[PDB]
């Protein structure tokens, strides 16, 4: 958003292997106002 | 000329001369969403 940057998450438990056919809802984490252009998007892995 | 020049304080010097501790506070007009609000809670539920 122009404002605010607003995240939602949710933590389910498997039923299957990856991807089950299912429904779950979103529930909002926490809405950061800092205001910023984004454009692109990368992911970090972690190195042990 | 050294741009510098020391302020000499003294407590013998009078009023005008004396040293004054002065904080300048600027405020950031609405170009991002409000950080910083005003402290206001009163009453009670009062219910029915
Ligand atoms: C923010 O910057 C990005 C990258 O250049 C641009 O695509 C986008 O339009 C900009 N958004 C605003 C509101 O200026």
């Amino acid at each position: 958003i122009d404002g605010y940057f607003k995240i939602y998450s949710k933590h389910t438990p498997i039923i299957g292997r990856d991807f089950p056919q299912g429904f779950s809802a979103l529930e909002p984490l926490v809405d950061l106002p800092i205001g910023i252009n984004i454009t692109r998007f990368q992911t970090l892995l972690a190195l042990n | 000329y050294f741009p510098l020049q020391s302020y000499g304080f003294r407590p013998t010097y009078g009023v005008g001369h004396q040293p004054y501790r002065v904080v300048v506070l600027s405020f950031e007009l609405l170009h991002a969403p409000a950080t910083v609000c005003g402290p206001k809670k009163s009453t009670n539920l009062v219910k029915n």
